[PDB]
């Protein structure tokens, strides 16, 4: 039920229209990868008139990660386990600008050497 | 980096077809006239700063 | 689609059992290289015409390097009938009809196919027909002598290549190819195995170079979109976070041409560099080093450059932590994993032989893939413009292609992926050849836990 | 300031050579998406290099910013060959500007560079949304509807000019002329960052 996550979505694709490549999800909410895919399935699945569709990556690997551009084929990942769904796009091209994000609550595997001030 | 080229491939004529010692015979290369050696000495007289 | 519906029937992770405010910290990683040795290819900080003093001085010190290998190493000379194969090397005697050991170097053939104060198209007329003629000579200094046979194009030993020819004489000019030497191995650096707790330690050469011009978004496409993600939310499930250890980028840091840009493009893409290294650091600690098309020395010995690649935002992490989540290294390093030496280089010293410079020594992946095998091998001048100092270019002590041999190669920047490995009496070395990453990435795990890679498209 | 200008003039940039973009009124495949025209541009926006055309361009916005409080509103007309009737009316403002306050405060780069991505981002999505049909025999013009001008007069009353400056200048009011002064009219998000309200539309026919 949470629609918490969707309203703030909501503003980032409607009343400015930036694309949420991922980081916004993990900063807003701090959810997991796993949930991060249910949430943007979730979007998918609540949408109502989306002005143009995202593309997602494929869990399925077999030596490839691509994004997926021929949307219909199945390129070369035929026995798909699964997808990530991302980057929901208004635009013709899925180009987002790229920033630092805060990262300290949103880091989901950390440093091995952790830095130092010192 | 572009001068030293052209001056290798001037530099040629004197080698057979090797290129490593193609250096040092570039560099010593001197004419009073020629279009790119003066750029060269002024290239090599930045480096030493 | 049905493709949501695979994320449908995937409600299994609804989390990945992770607490996910607890970060599981994977690599307990030594890193002995950075702090306890100086880097041998690092500048002098004393020092923070040059190329010809150098080339006698790989002559001479390959000259008694393998001078102590014609006879310990190679051919009894109770063999071949008792013909001589006696320490001569200048060809005034190599005309005695008993073959010796010919220590020399092949200087045969290499210029330039593509390119005019200096008139080079009028002298490359010379270069086309000769160059294409695959004839190898030999040169001690001292004289050229003819090479036939079938090594002459399977095994490409184009350039400072000092080896000991074997042949049937049979006429003071030519040989044919039997047998060619080596440098002596400097010798193994302990491969150590942590049996006890093995870590399933971290496993990553990654990157060659995100090359970033600021004309293309399909280079900056698949670098912060399926990378720096892949690197920790993009998942496996959940093993690839467990093999990937600390990035190692090699060369390519920014893709730019030199007389086209200026101040603030450079800055455009150094800061969107450090907006990605910004992204990975907490994720991933990374390994950076520039050296061809990024801002260089355009040396093999080349200093990395600080402070320029990051904002103000990354620039205080380097000054707060000293090399351990980041630090500046050359072309070639010897990253050690207590014992894993493993080293670098950029491309560009393989690649311009690879296709910039060659007429000759071919009979295009599996060949140019044997070209840094060969470079290894003989740890020899490959490029044109070697060392490229004003002061202190190598002081007896730092080879540009060193001396001390490491159990992986890294090179970067070809067409297509290349992964096999060799071993030899020394050591065993893995052949490491990163593709660019415009042609198509192919992007690398490395070593460290069997001593095995694995690439990924990231196409 | 100084700053604030070379922020309109590279969203200018952005704006006027979208426009030439996606209306196909210079071949595609002249352009191509970057970063860096003489600037740091927010999006990638595909750009031709062309060094007439792009001198061109930042020449009509160095002259658009050199008046700065006449202009309440830049616009760029679209014109047939067809006929000289409008096609489209990208609308722009210059209205309660920090250059004509100069304000010091606050500069905000993220923040405002924030603001014009989405508003080039709309421009990008109200550019494809209507269709391409017809796709060549389309020009290009300015317009600006502005709240008190004229300068034009300052070539005429016998004025003797010796800096390079004025020449500019007198460059700037020469190329400007007032024209005589519907059908569609189409909404476009514009940037609300506070000193740099740009309020954008667009107009059909
Ligand atoms: S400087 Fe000397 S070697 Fe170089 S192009 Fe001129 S004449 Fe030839």
């Amino acid at each position: 039920m949470d629609q918490k996550a969707s309203y703030f979505i909501n503003e980032k694709l409607f009343t400015e229209v930036k694309p949420v490549l991922f980081t916004d999800l993990i900063h807003h909410l701090k959810i997991g990868p796993s949930m991060a895919k249910k949430l943007m399935f979730d979007y998918y699945k609540q949408t109502t008139n989306a002005k143009y569709n995202c593309v997602v990556i494929c869990c399925y690997k077999d030596q490839t990660i691509k994004i997926i551009h021929d949307l219909s084929n199945i390129p070369q990942q035929d026995s798909i386990i699964d997808c990530f769904i991302y980057a929901f796009n208004p635009m013709d091209s899925f180009i987002p600008y790229y920033d630092i994000i805060d990262q300290k609550d949103c880091l989901t595997i950390k440093n091995s050497y952790e830095l130092k001030v010192s | 980096q572009t001068l030293k080229t052209v001056c290798r491939t001037c530099s040629y004529r004197y080698t057979s077809d090797a290129g490593i010692e193609n250096d040092h015979i570039a560099s010593k290369c001197n004419s009073y006239d020629c279009p790119v050696f003066y750029s060269r000495v002024k290239a090599e007289r930045y480096l030493r700063d | 689609h049905m493709d949501a519906l695979l994320t449908k029937f995937n409600e299994d992770r609804s989390l990945q059992d992770e607490n996910l405010s607890q970060p599981r910290t994977r690599v307990r990683i030594v890193d002995d290289n950075l702090y306890n040795k100086s880097n041998p290819f690092q500048l002098c900080y004393k020092k923070r015409s040059q190329y010809y003093h150098i080339y006698q001085y790989r002559l001479k010190t390959f000259r008694e390097r393998v001078l102590k290998e014609c006879d310990k190493r190679w051919d009894a000379g109770f063999t071949l009938n008792g013909q001589l194969v006696l320490k001569k090397d200048k060809v005034l005697d190599i005309q005695g009809n008993q073959p010796c050991w010919c220590v020399g170097s092949i200087y045969c053939e290499m210029k330039y196919k593509p390119n005019t104060y200096g008139a080079p198209d009028l002298t490359k007329s010379y270069t086309d027909k000769e160059g294409g003629s695959d004839e190898i000579m030999l040169e001690d200094e001292s004289g050229r002598v003819l090479l036939v046979g079938d090594f002459i194009r399977s095994t490409p030993f184009i350039t400072g290549v000092v080896v000991g020819i074997l042949g049937m004489e049979a006429e003071a000019g030519t040989f044919q190819v039997l047998d060619i030497c080596y440098p002596t191995p400097l010798p193994q650096n302990p491969f150590p195995a942590p049996i006890a707790t093995c870590p399933t330690r971290g496993k990553i050469a990654l990157v060659s170079g995100l090359n970033l011009n600021n004309t293309s978004p399909d280079r900056l496409l698949r670098l912060e979109i399926l990378r720096e993600f892949l690197m920790g939310r993009i998942n496996n499930k959940i093993d690839d976070i467990s093999l990937i250890g600390r990035l190692l980028i090699c060369g390519n840091s920014v893709d730019f041409d030199i007389k086209s840009v200026n101040k603030d493009e450079l800055m455009i893409s150094l800061t969107e560099f450090s907006k990605f290294l910004h992204n990975i650091l907490p994720s991933i600690s990374v390994d950076i080093m520039p050296g061809t098309n990024d801002p260089s020395d355009k040396s093999l010995p080349q200093q990395p450059f600080h402070k320029s690649l990051f904002d103000k935002s990354l620039e205080s992490y380097f000054n707060g932590s000293n090399k351990e989540i980041l630090n500046l290294v050359t072309n070639p390093y010897e990253f050690s994993y207590n014992g894993v030496d493993v080293l670098a280089v950029s491309g560009k010293n393989i690649n311009d032989i690879c296709k910039y410079v060659i007429p000759s020594n071919d009979n295009d992946i599996e060949h140019r893939l044997d070209l840094m095998e060969c470079t290894m091998k003989w740890q020899n001048i490959a490029p044109t413009a070697p060392d490229t100092l004003w002061c202190y270019p190598y002081t007896d002590k730092d080879p540009f292609v060193l001396d001390k041999w490491p159990h992986v190669y890294i090179v970067a920047n070809q067409p297509y992926f290349g992964t096999r490995v060799v071993e030899i009496g020394g050591k065993n070395i893995k052949i490491i050849s990163v593709p660019e990453f415009s042609s198509t990435g192919m992007i690398i795990l490395l070593d460290l836990e069997t001593l095995e890679a694995e690439t990924v498209k990231i196409d | 300031n100084r700053w604030v200008e070379k922020w309109l003039r590279v969203y200018l940039k952005c704006y006027i050579n979208l426009i030439l973009f996606y209306r196909n009124v210079y071949p595609p495949q002249s352009f191509d998406y970057t970063t860096y025209q003489s600037f740091n541009l927010p999006q990638f926006v595909p750009i031709n290099r062309h060094p007439a055309l792009i001198d061109y361009i930042e020449e009509l916005i160095l002259d658009v910013l050199s008046k700065l409080t006449h202009v309440y509103r830049f616009s760029i007309c679209i014109i047939n060959k067809k006929n000289d009737l409008c096609i489209e009316k990208y609308v722009l403002d210059f209205s309660e500007l920090q250059h004509v306050d100069k304000d010091d405060q606050i500069i905000t780069e993220t923040e405002v560079f924030d603001e014009f991505r989405s508003s080039l981002n709309s421009l990008i999505m109200h550019l494809e949304k209507l269709p391409k049909v017809n796709d060549d025999t389309i020009t290009f013009e300015a317009v600006i509807n502005a709240i008190e001008l004229e300068l034009g007069h300052k070539l005429d009353r016998n004025r003797r000019v010796d800096s390079l400056e004025e020449k500019a200048e007198i460059e700037r009011d020469s190329n400007w002329v007032k024209c005589q002064e519907k059908i569609k009219l189409t909404s476009l998000v514009g940037s609300d960052v506070g000193p740099l309200i740009i309020h954008q539309f667009s107009e059909k026919l």
